[PDB]
């Protein structure tokens, strides 16, 4: 009847010397970025991580012209490939928070999310085509339709309906298992003696035989939106185009129809000819030019 | 290290009769022994004195290797708090650095073996108690209701096995980040690790490949005995039956084919390993483990 | 895709084409000559000489040959296969090199010489029957319905790596045609080591031998043969459990996107070979003609027998017209008569009767020698191993087995069991063995002549009594055997004398005071010719 | 200044106090270098291994630290001092300028072998904290496996371009290409692995037979495995007594050939590193059954020596010592001092182990000097003293019982190896006895099925097997030497010897000498013997004109190995004569040991063996002369009757 046995480590040794492209480098890179850049002679981004953790608040907004004149590799390397930059530099953000919130108390965070602003030029919604799939772009147009709010999972509690083995998910396509992680995942010696009984016949929990545990579990927001080009600048004799855009978290009920916005996201794709897919946008920055006080 | 449960008992009876509260911690270690063990060892770890004595030339490699941990332990921390302090962004100084460290866990870096050995009698009876741990029983007695306690049997050793190193924690490293990995075993086989687990290759892209290395793994000495019924404890026109034990530690080579003794262990289960055709429900096995050893003779 | 050459492999070819195009008081050249042979009576191998290709170009090409055969040999096949085109008009080719310099023994093999080519030498224990072997096989693609042939197996089964068109994408998914694909002979030996090879103190070791083509069915179980060929490695996996760190092997894993094969290294040392040869007319017609020519030739023949034994002219005349014997008849009704001869020494254990037994195993061609308690009734007769490895059964030889058509020797005759007895009964009244293990019946032949020495029962040879009391072998053994010698010692003056000085005369010149009319090989010859006469 | 993670060993530190220790040092022929020149004629010979006795860095002060660094942390001492070798090696060769040819020893490699490793507890005493330290252990071979090919580099190949790699072994894995490493062939995992053009090194496995000094209340005894790599294979041969040093070692094993899953108890083995084969209280291997072994050592450029080496002054010494005209007496009263009197007794043990001189005529034949003796008499008198000192002396040999004894066991049987599970052949006494003494006590106890097997040993030296499997004959070149005990209580002189022994007659004229060790009471003798057995109990630790052990090993040694003595005519007359003596004398039956022609060759062996004693190349009319009085003092026919065949009790001296 014994327990599961575990797992552990501690750094004794140097190994090979760091290379520039591994997610270490960056992550270090992008803390001392956050915790050393000077604008006017003053700490800008600590100064505004620590007012946010003081409100609850757990995001950063950051210009992306700071970024490019403190250090130039790793803008072109968000710029080219955000979808494995952006979560290195969220993890940096939460890792100097965890400091931050720990000695404010002195005198259970989640992963911070990463608000990018910027004044490049942009590209007419008609300008978009396939060399933009999947880099950061910024563009220009009027909010026509916001959706209701949705629900999407952060943290999963889950149980077999079988044998009732319990475990969890995070996330940070997610899908429940197939099958029941209890055989491989050899947990203990009588829990080789628990997975047969009954003579013969074999253990087989089914397909799908994990249920959610609602009230131990957390979720976040989710929102559509829709951006149609200005109608003034439309050629004749055809109707205006739109584009559907995705926006989560602290990005959600910030601006209502009607609205003239900037946008900052990534040109991405999904599957709704022969090899069509339907383009929509990743927000990760919105801007407002003031309407309708 | 050997504990005594007669000096627990009389620091008890001395607590007592001076009028304050105390606990009966005789009766928790006997009926639950298995637990109090660990309790001990991490009491124990707490209160060490310094050592008066340098390490020089001529002490076991062991104990280099410990202190060689030790000091690591120290500069890993003294080089984070250096770092926390740098960034101006104490209790809570010295939290946050316990929060973000990696140490060497305090089960490698002990160097001693802590056993129990049972209440004679003598104490019992005069301070009007029942000692359960050291009325002799024999095989045919302990039953399953015994499991997971510290009892004491009488018999005559027929076997004894060779002394052999049993695994306790494996360990690996990494050439490519310089960790090293601790794969705890309780498990009578187990499966070697392939690839690196620490924080560091556990992030990045490119891991490293995990290389055994005996010196730093754990160790036991392991024994296994079996131990045989008197002629005077056999029912009449029986056979007599057998019973095995474990023995771990510095207390091996302490049991030799031919004697009669008395052996102090704690009754633990063990996976059953029949015939899977007569196997009905969750059955086990039984073995004792060696805690203390007194002869006849 | 231009496929990565190898400058030196091509310069040996060219070294190799022009050695066979170049060799040479009437001069000639044999190597042409030998292919024109082959085209002539439809053969399959050329036999080529160590030291014509060692006496050239320094001994650089009989070096890399000799340290890199198993590299080279594509590339000879290729330029021999230039050569025979250019000189003549699927066929399979096999090389036979011979004659090494040196020769190894099977205790002194080490791993540094695996790929190279060698000779060795041994007795042959054992051997299989000929059996077909893949050798270029051909597999139907499954996705797309293409055919890919030529497909070499080397060593292993093997298949094909990739689709060879590009309409088709597959790998790893085919499909084996058995029916137009080739095969070759194959066979596996299993030899010993020689006994005055043996160190002190040791048993002997064994080799697994391969044979292919046309070299097969060539070695026979009980004989000495050289074998010349490569150092190989084959899979052990009865090498777990041993100590010591054993190499593994997995795929490595940087430089792979992302978003288990491991293998065991254990090998055992094998022999392939290519020329197998045994180790034992002429102008000598005129010295047998001479020979037999002689008037008192018996006499001779007599004394040329046992040389170091000192008298017992009965026992010479019996071991002679033991190794030269009668003929074997046959009856219209089915009745077979014998024409073997069997022979019994009697004596006590202060005799000379072994030493007989000993001149005619060292002698005789085939013959054995055994103990009556060191034996066994398998040691005897034969037994059967069932665990062919890749196939059905086979049967190994024992000592009756051995012999035949031969003598064999049986010292301390009578310790023999009753089994074994019955075992030697059954050779003798017909000469066949008949076994019944693991549920297999076979029939062999056991037409063998047995010479046997036996002690007397009290240890002393009783003269009171007559030979059936002063015996302890069974009434059906004893009946069968046509000559009973019984040798007793005489106390005597010259004779004591003069057994003394040849002892003496033994022990001070050795060799020299032996001189016998006649050599052993001259014996061998006169034997072999007079054995096929048929009076 | 820079140690190594988990050691305390510093390889700058390390370096440079072993070649000062190397530069500096001297025996105390005992002021010079003891080192230097060891290098010196290293490199004029061209050796490349060192073999370091470990108890020379106790002597010197730096080194009394390097010492225990070696004991406890062999890995990286030992390449540290084999890279110090070669830079010392390097540094004396360049600094005086002899020979600007040094690209070989700046090529070649360089290794030492520790030899002298302090005194250990036996193997079943150590505990885990002992694994990888450095032990010594003796015992005795039984058995070797055939050689393993170790693969050190593997050979890849493309199957799309035919481009080849090369991977080192790393800690016992190889890294297999995922991708080819071409531009043109890119094609991932594309790469097969072609066996036979990979290199492999030596390996070998041993099972070893533990003698330890102290021994437990209860403990039998046990094997061990011990693996030799490289050089060092094929170094030992079963019945061999050696002593080793190597490493402590453990692994674990795999459950099932399918699966890969371990177990957590672990199997423990030896490394060996060195080997030593030589002694001081034994005599050396008989060169005449290790002929083509010495040639493959030579071949096979491995440095363990089979017999030991002689200094001049040794040599002038044996001359010395064989130039007096005390000899024989001397060296009979050196064997066994603590057995008073016996001298024909002790002359013919004396004599048995220098043994005749072995013929090999060409062509075929082969005649051996082995003598054979049976020790028959009185109960209590002092006969397994003497086997078991012999035993003790000899190189090779294996002491047994007749009733504990079996036919099988005597000469070859079938086991399965309970590692690889499968089916080899082991050896018997006899066999393992081969170029040694074989002792067998109480000869009259074994059975008639048992003693048969003796016949082809004493009268060929030779073993045939026909069993399942094996058809081979066997070299037993082992000498005898048995005892009996009369039938009854007493050895009777009023009856012939025939009826006192329980041994068919003509069994007893195979061997060369027969004793009839009689006791009798007189009161002279017995109070010598009491005197001499009880100064021994006069101190507690034993004090008693004796040759040490050591100087007689060694001049029996160098005798065997040196000297083959030639027979002349002048013996060949007094042979003959003597034979047709013995012959007619005695001619009413079983009442005597018929003479035969063994007896004949008994002599010739006797002489043979006088003759090479002494240092002697011809055998002369003493020699005759002195074998035929010892084969009838043996029997003692001084005192017999030849009619009845009785003694006379006041005819024998004692
Ligand atoms: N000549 C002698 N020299 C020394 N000790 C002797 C002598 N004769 C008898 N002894 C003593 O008597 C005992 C003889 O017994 P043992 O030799 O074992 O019997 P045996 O060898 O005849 O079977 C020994 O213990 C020994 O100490
Ligand atoms: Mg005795
Ligand atoms: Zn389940
Ligand atoms: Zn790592
Ligand atoms: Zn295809
Ligand atoms: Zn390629």
């Amino acid at each position: 009847s014994f327990d599961r046995p575990e797992i552990y480590s501690a750094p004794v040794l140097q190994g090979e010397s760091p290379n520039d492209d591994d997610n270490t480098e960056i992550i270090k890179s992008f803390k001392n970025f956050i915790l050393e850049f000077r604008l006017d002679s003053q700490f800008i981004y600590r100064d505004q991580l620590r007012n946010n953790i003081l409100v609850k608040n757990y995001s950063l907004t950051v210009n992306m012209e700071h970024l490019i004149g403190y250090n130039e590799d790793i803008y072109k390397k968000l710029s080219d490939e955000p979808s494995d930059i952006i979560p290195l530099f969220e993890t940096a953000i939460t890792q100097v928070a965890k400091r931050i919130s720990i000695l404010s108390r002195a005198q259970s965070l989640p992963t911070f999310q990463l608000i990018l602003n910027s004044n490049a030029n942009q590209i007419p919604l008609r300008d978009l085509d396939s060399e933009h799939v999947s880099k950061i772009v910024r563009l220009s147009g009027i909010i026509i339709s916001t959706s209701v709010l949705s629900s999407r999972a952060t943290y999963l509690s889950i149980m077999c309906r079988n044998c009732r083995h319990t475990t969890s998910i995070t996330i940070n396509t997610v899908s429940l298992p197939r099958s029941c992680l209890s055989t491989i995942e050899s947990e203990s010696s009588m829990a080789n003696e628990s997975n047969i009984g009954d003579e013969s016949t074999k253990k087989n929990c089914g397909p799908d035989p994990y249920i959610i545990i609602h009230e131990s579990s957390k979720f976040i927001d989710q929102q559509f939106l829709k951006l149609q080009e200005i109608p003034e600048l439309v050629p004749v004799g055809e109707m205006p185009r739109n584009l559907t855009m995705t926006c989560d978290r602290y990005l959600t009920n910030k601006v209502i129809p009607g609205t003239r916005v900037t946008i900052v996201g990534i040109y991405s794709i999904y599957n709704s000819g022969v090899a069509i897919r339907t383009p929509y946008i990743k927000i990760l920055g919105i801007q407002s030019d003031v309407e309708t006080s | 290290v050997i504990i005594d449960l007669d000096d627990i008992l009389q620091y008890q009876n001395e607590k007592f009769l001076q009028g304050t509260q105390a606990d009966d911690l005789v009766s928790a270690i006997q009926q639950n022994a298995n637990h109090f063990t660990e309790l001990f060892c991490r009491a124990i770890d707490n209160n060490m004195p310094l050592p008066t004595k340098e390490i020089d030339y001529k002490d076991d490699v062991l104990d280099v290797i410990l202190n060689q941990r030790r000091l690591r332990n120290e500069r890993m921390l003294s080089d984070r708090t250096n770092e926390i302090r740098s960034e101006n962004l104490n209790d809570a100084l010295r939290e946050v650095v316990e929060d973000e460290t990696e140490l060497f866990p305090p089960n490698l870096t002990r160097r001693y073996f802590l056993y129990f050995k049972p209440l004679s009698q003598n104490c019992a009876r005069r301070y009007r108690k029942k000692a359960i741990s050291s009325k002799p029983l024999s095989v045919r007695q302990i039953k399953g209701d015994f499991l997971g306690q510290l009892i004491t049997v009488r018999g005559i050793i027929t076997r004894v096995s060779d002394v052999k190193p049993a695994v306790e924690v494996i360990a690996y490293t990494c050439d490519q980040c310089g960790y090293e990995v601790f794969q705890e075993v309780n498990s009578r086989t187990f499966t070697p690790l392939s690839e690196c687990t620490s924080e560091e290759c556990s992030q990045n892209q490119t891991k490293g490949q995990l290389f055994m290395s005996t010196r730093a793994s754990k160790f036991s000495a392991f024994q296994e005995c079996k131990i045989q019924e008197l002629s005077q404890q056999v029912p009449v026109g029986h056979i007599p039956r057998s019973l095995n034990i474990h023995v771990n530690g510095t207390l091996v080579r302490s049991l030799s084919p031919g004697d009669i003794v008395d052996v102090t262990g704690i009754f633990l289960p063990a996976p059953y390993t029949g015939f899977k055709a007569l196997k009905a429900g969750l059955l086990t096995e039984t073995y004792l483990e060696a805690q203390f050893v007194r002869q006849h003779k | 895709v231009k496929k990565v050459d190898d400058v030196t492999g091509e310069k040996v070819r060219e070294a190799f084409e022009q050695f066979l195009e170049d060799f040479s008081g009437e001069v000639e050249k044999v190597y042409r000559a030998q292919i024109e042979f082959m085209k002539i009576y439809d053969l399959n191998t050329i036999y080529i000489d160590y030291q014509h290709l060692s006496m050239r170009e320094n001994g650089a090409l009989a070096m890399a040959i000799s340290e890199q055969y198993y590299r080279f040999l594509p590339f000879l096949q290729k330029g021999l296969r230039r050569v025979v085109r250019k000189y003549a008009p699927e066929r399979v080719f096999q090389i036979s090199f011979f004659n090494l310099p040196t020769v190894h023994r099977i205790r002194d093999i080490r791993s540094e010489k695996i790929g190279s080519l060698l000779s060795i030498s041994g007795t042959v224990t054992r051997t299989s029957e000929v059996r077909p072997e893949l050798y270029k096989a051909s597999f139907t693609c499954d996705m797309c319905r293409a055919i890919v042939d030529n497909v070499e197996q080397s060593f292993k089964y093997t298949e094909p790596t990739f689709c060879p068109n590009p309409s088709c994408e597959n790998r790893a998914f085919w499909t084996l045609n058995v029916t137009r694909s080739r095969f070759l002979d194959w066979q596996k030996v299993r030899i010993q080591e020689n006994a005055n090879e043996i160190p002190t103190g040791s048993m002997p070791r064994t080799l697994d031998v391969i044979l292919r083509g046309d070299s097969v069915e060539r070695a026979k179980p009980g004989d000495r043969c050289k074998f010349t060929g490569v150092e190989i490695v084959v899979p052990d996996v009865t090498q777990l459990g041993l100590p010591g760190v054993k190499p593994s092997s997995t795929l490595d894993t940087r430089g792979i996107s992302k978003t288990l094969g491991v293998r065991d290294l254990t090998y055992k040392i094998s022999f392939l070979a290519c020329h197998v040869i045994s180790i034992g007319s002429s102008d000598e017609i005129n010295e047998l003609k001479e020979m037999v020519k002689d008037e008192h030739i018996y006499d001779k023949l007599v004394r040329s027998i046992a040389p170091a034994v000192f008298g017992h002219e009965a026992v010479k005349k019996g071991i002679l017209l033991q190794m030269l014997g009668g003929v074997h008849k046959s009856t219209v009704e089915g009745i077979k008569l014998r024409g073997d001869i069997n022979i019994c020494v009697v004596g006590d254990p202060s005799t000379s009767k072994s030493q007989f037994l000993k001149y005619v195993v060292g002698f005789a061609p085939r013959s054995v020698y055994t103990s009556g308690k060191a034996s066994s009734a398998a040691g005897l007769t034969a037994a059967v191993v069932r665990d062919e490895e890749g196939g059905d059964y086979t049967i190994e030889a024992g000592a009756l087995m051995l012999a035949d058509n031969g003598i064999c020797c049986i010292d301390e005759f009578d310790k023999m069991d009753i089994s074994d007895q019955v075992a030697i009964h059954e050779a003798m009244e017909q000469q066949t063995i008949s076994i019944a293990k693991a549920g297999i019946h076979a029939t062999l032949n056991a037409r063998t002549s047995i010479l046997a020495a036996a002690n007397p029962v009290g240890g002393r040879y009783n003269r009171k009594l007559s030979l059936r009391g002063n015996l302890n072998m069974t009434a059906p053994i004893m009946s069968r055997f046509d000559l009973f010698f019984v040798i007793l010692d005489d106390c005597n003056e010259k004779i004591d004398t003069e057994l003394a000085s040849h002892i003496v005369d033994l022990h001070m010149k050795r060799d020299e005071a032996i001189e016998p009319p006649f050599s052993a090989e001259q014996l061998r010859r006169y034997i072999k010719y007079a054995r096929t006469f048929k009076p | 200044l820079r140690i190594i993670w988990g050691t305390n060993v510093s390889i700058q530190e390390c370096t440079t106090n072993f070649r000062n220790f190397l530069m500096s040092f001297k025996y105390k022929t005992d002021e010079e270098l003891y080192y230097i020149k060891q290098l010196n004629e290293m490199r004029e010979l061209g050796t490349s291994n060192l073999n370091l006795d470990a108890r020379n860095l106790l002597a010197y002060k730096q080194t009394e630290d390097l010492y225990h660094q070696l004991l406890n942390y062999p890995q990286e001492v030992i390449s540290i001092m084999d890279q110090t070798i070669k830079d010392c090696m390097v540094s004396l060769i360049v600094d005086n300028n002899l020979d600007y040819d040094l690209d070989e020893i700046e090529t070649k490699f360089y290794k030492v072998r520790p030899y002298n490793v302090g005194s250990c507890k036996g193997m079943r005493e150590l505990n885990p904290n002992d694994i990888d330290k450095l032990i010594n252990l003796k015992g005795l071979v039984l058995r070797s496996t055939p050689v393993i090919p170790d693969m050190k580099v593997a050979f890849f190949k493309c199957n799309v371009c035919d481009h080849t790699m090369a991977v080192e072994i790393d800690r016992g894995v190889i890294q297999e290409p995922a991708r080819c490493e071409r531009i043109d062939c890119n094609e991932p995992n594309s790469m097969s692995l072609i066996h036979n053009r990979c290199s492999f090194a030596d390996k070998q496995v041993i099972k070893l037979q533990e003698t330890p000094d102290f021994v437990p209340d209860g403990q039998t005894p046990h094997s061990i495995s011990l693996c030799v790599y490289d050089e060092l294979v094929d170094s030992c041969r079963a019945g061999d007594r050696i002593e080793v040093t190597g490493t402590f070692r453990s692994i674990p094993i795999r459950a099932n050939s399918r699966q890969r899953v371990l177990k957590s108890l672990y199997k423990t083995y030896v490394d060996v590193v060195h080997v030593k084969k030589v002694s001081d209280k034994r005599l050396d291997v008989d060169t005449s059954t290790i002929e083509q072994e010495l040639m493959q050592n030579k071949v096979d450029h491995n440095e363990v020596e089979e017999v030991r080496q002689i200094t001049d002054q040794d040599l002038a010494k044996i001359r010395e010592v064989a130039a007096r005209e005390d000899l024989y007496s001397l060296l009979a009263r050196s064997i066994a001092p603590s057995i008073y009197e016996l001298e024909d007794v002790k002359k013919g043990i004396l004599l048995q182990l220098f043994g005749g001189t072995n013929k090999t005529f060409t062509k075929g034949g082969r005649y051996r000097g082995d003598i054979n003796i049976l020790l028959c008499g009185d109960p209590s008198t002092s006969k397994s003293q003497i086997l078991q000192y012999v035993h003790k002396i000899t190189p090779r040999g294996v002491y047994t019982s007749g009733k504990g004894s079996s036919a099988v066991g005597l000469t070859a049987y079938i086991t399965r190896d309970v590692d690889t599970k499968q089916l080899v052949l082991e050896s018997g006494a006899l066999v393992l006895s081969d170029g040694g003494v074989c002792c067998i006590d109480e000869f009259d106890k074994m059975s008639d099925s048992t003693r048969s097997v003796l016949h082809e040993v004493m009268e060929q030296q030779t073993i045939s097997i026909a069993k399942a499997g094996i058809i081979t004959t066997l070299n037993a070149r082992s000498s005898i030497l048995a005892s009996a005990n009369p039938i009854g209580s007493r050895y009777n002189p009023n009856l012939p010897v025939t009826e006192n022994i329980d041994l068919p007659p003509p069994l007893l004229s195979r061997f060369d000498l027969v004793y009839l060790v009689l006791d009798k009471v007189d009161e002279k003798n017995d109070r010598e013997l009491a005197k001499h057995l009880t100064n021994l109990y006069l101190e507690d630790k034993p004090e008693h004109d004796v040759l040490p052990v050591e100087f007689l090993t060694m001049y029996i040694s160098y005798a065997k190995e040196h000297i083959h003595p030639i027979i002349t005519e002048a013996a060949k007359t007094e042979l003959v004569r003597a034979y047709v003596g013995m012959r007619k004398m005695g001619d009413s039956d079983e009442k005597r040991i018929t003479a035969t022609t063994r007896q004949l060759e008994s002599m010739i062996r006797l002489a043979e063996a006088h003759a090479k004693m002494k240092l002697k190349n011809v055998v002369e009319l003493e020699d005759v002369q002195e074998a035929v009085r010892l084969i009838r003092s043996a029997i003692k026919d001084y005192a017999t009757d030849p009619k009845t065949g009785k003694i006379d009790m006041n005819l024998v001296q004692t």
